[PDB]
């Protein structure tokens, strides 16, 4: 089964995503 | 606010002004009639956009247009 | 936002160091009471017939938060409230949290805060860039060994707790 | 000019009056000069007495302003009405009617505003003024 | 479940506090001039 | 002898003077509320009102939340009112945010800092009177079962 590292690793991948898709956000802002 | 346009096509019947409710259009001298006269927009900020002048047009497809736009507080007809 | 004093802010980085500040000083006791046995019925499941279902986890058996879980989160909720009131209410003479629109913002002090001892802001500032850089490591010393973090502390500091 | 000092018809009062947008945004008033004391139904829903003489009424739009003239004119044959637009500051915007003449007869020195020259069949499709500050109208 | 902690944390904070910040900023910005 | 009379002697202007709302009562009444009394710098506006609220907003939440049949029910119901209090003071926080531009003037409620002032009274005297609540609840059989005990 899944263990809580991976879900650690998931989550981190996640607020790399968070951080990516609020600077498209601004980007796409002007 | 609301864009109120008279085509060429006015008579001169004097009709849509007086069916105006906010006192927007009046008439103005003109050649292209044999009325002498054309009705004319100096007042659109008080537009509220009830098209009773359009209502009033005896023309066939309408001579006066009104164009609803960017509502205002006068356009809105908000009291408050 | 950043011109009330949040985001990348010398006022919001001396926030999150007080806040750190009182993390480490927070972890530290709780892995002393934890390592020590002060903790009232600390394997007790908490059921849901008296806290409703709030108590709910799901885990493989008893299915309820334990309660010196219970006991740290009312412990951290006690403090929540004081920072509301400290939040909205604060004191004439307190530094507050969100700073008028036309406030003047303290100057970046670099590298390093000049060294002044005792009760002063720069101290404040290099404990809490210190409180925040250690939270990082032991975060990271926890997660890269399976270390629990009360554990990771008493071996940082050599079995003193417990 | 408005005069501030023209006394009011009787009215008992109403919840139909004016709003707080008419001290803060703006107001309008409307005189008129009656023959007789006799009985109005106001705009704003109700009857009042209107005086012998001149009578002075505020409201919040202009479109009740202009349906109490209507009234006042079908009803009362009186035709002398003016209505103003007041501030909060105190400035006073004559609105009815604008050059004394009423709009729908004509007067010497009215410019027209909006006039197109030719007819609505003419205006131009969205295609030619995509992308592109034209007007429809050409 | 492991980590059955991590529903009982983030359904209340994803439910109750994301869109009580996310209501009072969206708010602060369509009314603000 | 008529009972109702235009507002403030202008006929013209949406409202009416009535006994309920123009008469010597409803003015004493409304003039002696913090709201509305003369010599109260906002924080004690807020003291007063939030004072009052958040005492009266533990007896719901005490009497009938999901937990009204456990022994903890006292607790919950303080807990549910504070967070409410809480969700309020946010209220109060975002539209003294966005209803009031940043002025000299703070003797009025309707200013910024006039406003985060009631904000700030309002909130501590709502954790307040939560608390009394909370305390004469806890120190009282009767307000336990709300009358029952006597019976
Ligand atoms: C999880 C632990 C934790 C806790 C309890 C805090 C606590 C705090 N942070 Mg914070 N922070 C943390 C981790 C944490 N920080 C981390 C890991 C980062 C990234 C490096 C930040 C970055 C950060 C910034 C950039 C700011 C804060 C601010 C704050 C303060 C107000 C809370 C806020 O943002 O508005 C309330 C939040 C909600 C209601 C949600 C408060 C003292 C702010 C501050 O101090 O402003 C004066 C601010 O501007 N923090
Ligand atoms: C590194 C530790 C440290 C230092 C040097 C300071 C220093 C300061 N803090 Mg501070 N603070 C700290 C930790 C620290 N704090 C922590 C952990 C918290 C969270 C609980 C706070 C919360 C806090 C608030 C909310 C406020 C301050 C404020 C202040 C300033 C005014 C003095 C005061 O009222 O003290 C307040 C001190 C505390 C609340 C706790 C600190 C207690 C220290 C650590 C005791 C150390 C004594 C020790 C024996 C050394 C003695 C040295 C000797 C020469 C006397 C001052 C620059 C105020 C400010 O900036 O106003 C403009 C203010 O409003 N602090
Ligand atoms: C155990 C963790 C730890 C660590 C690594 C540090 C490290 C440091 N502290 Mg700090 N501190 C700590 C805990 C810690 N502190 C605690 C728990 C308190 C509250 C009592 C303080 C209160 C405090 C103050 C008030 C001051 C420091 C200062 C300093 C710096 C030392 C320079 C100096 O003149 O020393 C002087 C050290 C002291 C007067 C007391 C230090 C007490 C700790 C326990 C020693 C740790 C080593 C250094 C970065 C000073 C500084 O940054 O000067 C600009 C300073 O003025 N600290
Ligand atoms: C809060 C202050 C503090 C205190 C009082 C101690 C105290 C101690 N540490 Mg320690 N340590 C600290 C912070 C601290 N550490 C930090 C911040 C780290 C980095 C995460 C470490 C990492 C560390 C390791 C890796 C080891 C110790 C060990 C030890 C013990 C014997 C060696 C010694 O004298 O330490 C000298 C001081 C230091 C090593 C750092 C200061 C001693 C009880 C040793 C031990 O026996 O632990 C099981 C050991 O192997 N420490
Ligand atoms: C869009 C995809 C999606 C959806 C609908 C859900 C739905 C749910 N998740 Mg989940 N999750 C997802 C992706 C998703 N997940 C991913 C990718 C991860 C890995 C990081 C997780 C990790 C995760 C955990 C660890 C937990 C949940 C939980 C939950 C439940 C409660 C909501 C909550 O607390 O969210 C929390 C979710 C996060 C903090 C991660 C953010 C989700 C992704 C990354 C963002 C997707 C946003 C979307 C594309 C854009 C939306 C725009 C607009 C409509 C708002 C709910 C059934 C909780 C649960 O089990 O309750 C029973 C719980 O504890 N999720
Ligand atoms: C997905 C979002 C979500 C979540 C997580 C919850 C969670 C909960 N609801 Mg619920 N609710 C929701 C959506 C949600 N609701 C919606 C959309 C509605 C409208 C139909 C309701 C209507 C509703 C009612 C009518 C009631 C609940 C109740 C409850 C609680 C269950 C009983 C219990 O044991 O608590 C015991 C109660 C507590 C422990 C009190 C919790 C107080 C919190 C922690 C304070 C936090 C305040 C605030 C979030 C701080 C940040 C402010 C910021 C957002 C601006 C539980 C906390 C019951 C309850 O007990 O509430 C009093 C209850 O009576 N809910
Ligand atoms: C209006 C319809 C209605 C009513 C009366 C109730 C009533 C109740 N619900 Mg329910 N509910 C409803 C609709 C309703 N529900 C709907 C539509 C949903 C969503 C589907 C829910 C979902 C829901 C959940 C999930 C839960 C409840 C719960 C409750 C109980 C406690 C609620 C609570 O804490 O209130 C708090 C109330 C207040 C803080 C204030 C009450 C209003 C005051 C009394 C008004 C006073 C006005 C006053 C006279 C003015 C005087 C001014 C001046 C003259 C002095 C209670 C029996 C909880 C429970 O235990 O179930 C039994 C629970 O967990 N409800
Ligand atoms: C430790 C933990 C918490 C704490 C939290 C604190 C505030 C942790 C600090 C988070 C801080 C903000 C870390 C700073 C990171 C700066 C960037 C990532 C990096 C440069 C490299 C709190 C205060 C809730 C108390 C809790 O009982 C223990
Ligand atoms: C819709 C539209 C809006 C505008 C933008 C747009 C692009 C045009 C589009 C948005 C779109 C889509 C793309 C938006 C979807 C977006 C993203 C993916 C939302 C994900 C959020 C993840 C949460 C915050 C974090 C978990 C991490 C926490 C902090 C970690 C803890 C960590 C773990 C325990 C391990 C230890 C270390 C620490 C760090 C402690
Ligand atoms: C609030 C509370 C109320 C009353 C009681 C009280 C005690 C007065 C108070 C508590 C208070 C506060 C004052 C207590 C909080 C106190 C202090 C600030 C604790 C600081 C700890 C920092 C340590 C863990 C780490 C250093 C990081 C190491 C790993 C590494 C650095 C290295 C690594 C490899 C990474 C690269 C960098 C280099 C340098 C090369
Ligand atoms: C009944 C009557 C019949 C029918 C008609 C009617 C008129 C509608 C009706 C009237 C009805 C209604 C309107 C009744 C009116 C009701 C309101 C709800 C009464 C509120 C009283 C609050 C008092 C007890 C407390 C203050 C808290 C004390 C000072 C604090 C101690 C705290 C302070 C901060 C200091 C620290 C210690 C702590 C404990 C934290
Ligand atoms: S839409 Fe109404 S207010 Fe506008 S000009 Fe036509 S009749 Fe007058
Ligand atoms: S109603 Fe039509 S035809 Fe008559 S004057 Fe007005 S625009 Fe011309």
């Amino acid at each position: 089964m899944i263990s809580d590292t991976q879900i650690f690793i998931a989550l981190i991948l996640a607020l790399v995503s968070l951080v990516l898709a609020i600077r498209l956000g601004r980007a796409l802002y002007q | 606010s609301h864009s109120v346009k008279v085509y060429d096509t006015c008579i001169g019947c004097t009709q849509c002004v007086r069916a105006c409710p906010c006192d927007v259009l009046e008439m103005v001298s003109w050649d292209g009639c044999k009325a002498g006269q054309i009705a004319s927009a100096p007042r659109t900020e008080d537009c509220i956009g009830c098209k009773r002048c359009e209502t009033a047009c005896p023309t066939d497809f309408l001579s006066v247009r009104v164009y609803l736009g960017g509502e205002t507080t006068r356009s809105m007809g908000l009291a408050y | 936002f950043g011109g009330r004093g949040l985001g990348v802010t010398v006022n919001a980085e001396r926030w999150n160091g007080r806040h750190a500040m009182f993390g480490i000083f927070a972890m530290v006791m709780t892995s002393y009471m934890k390592g020590h046995g002060l903790i009232p019925d600390a394997d007790k499941i908490l059921d849901v017939a008296q806290w409703g279902s709030l108590a709910s986890v799901w885990d493989g058996a008893g299915n309820g938060i334990s309660n010196e879980r219970a006991i740290i989160l009312i412990a951290h909720v006690h403090v929540l409230v004081v920072s509301v009131i400290a939040a909205v209410a604060p004191f004439g003479f307190q530094d507050t949290l969100v700073k008028e629109k036309g406030y003047t913002p303290e100057a970046p002090a670099g590298l390093i805060p000049p060294f002044k001892t005792g009760l002063t802001p720069e101290a404040e500032l290099i404990n809490g860039r210190l409180a925040m850089l250690g939270i990082i490591s032991i975060v990271t010393a926890s997660v890269f060994t399976g270390t629990p973090v009360v554990d990771t502390i008493n071996l940082g500091m050599g079995k003193i707790l417990y | 000019t408005l005069n501030l000092q023209i006394p009011s018809p009787t009215f008992e009062g109403s919840t139909g009056g004016w709003l707080r947008a008419a001290e803060v945004e703006e107001k309008y008033a409307i005189t008129w000069t009656s023959p007789k004391e006799q009985v109005f139904e106001m705009p704003t829903g109700g009857a009042a007495i209107m005086r012998q003489g001149e009578n002075l009424l505020y409201l919040a739009r202009k479109e009740q302003c202009l349906a109490l003239a209507t009234q006042v004119k079908n009803s009362f044959k009186i035709t002398d009405y003016k209505v103003y637009r007041i501030f909060p500051s105190g400035e006073v915007q004559y609105l009815h009617p604008k050059d004394g003449v009423f709009p729908e007869k004509v007067n010497a020195g009215r410019v027209g505003v909006g006039n197109v020259s030719h007819s609505i069949g003419k205006n131009l499709n969205p295609a030619q003024i995509k992308f592109t500050s034209k007007s429809f109208n050409g | 479940m492991t980590a059955a902690y991590l529903p009982s944390i983030l359904v209340p904070i994803i439910g109750l506090i994301f869109p009580g910040l996310v209501m009072a900023f969206a708010f602060i910005y369509i009314e603000q001039d | 002898s008529q009972f109702i009379k235009p507002y403030n002697d202008d006929p013209f202007v949406g409202n009416l003077a009535t006994p309920v709302s123009t008469s010597s009562f409803t003015k004493s009444l409304l003039s002696n509320l913090p709201a509305y009394r003369a010599g109260l710098s906002p924080l004690l506006r807020g003291v007063e009102i939030g004072l009052t609220h958040g005492y009266f907003l533990v007896g719901p939440f005490y009497k009938l939340g999901p937990l009204r049949n456990s022994d903890v029910a006292l607790l919950s119901g303080f807990f549910s009112a504070l967070g409410l209090i809480i969700i309020l003071v946010a209220c109060l926080t975002i539209y003294g945010v966005v209803s009031f531009e940043e002025t000299e003037a703070k003797d009025q409620l309707q200013t910024a800092k006039g406003w985060r002032q009631f904000t700030s009274g309002w909130l501590v005297g709502s954790v307040g009177g939560a608390s009394f609540a909370y305390i004469l609840i806890s120190n009282i059989p009767f307000l336990q079962t709300a009358g029952m005990s006597m019976l």
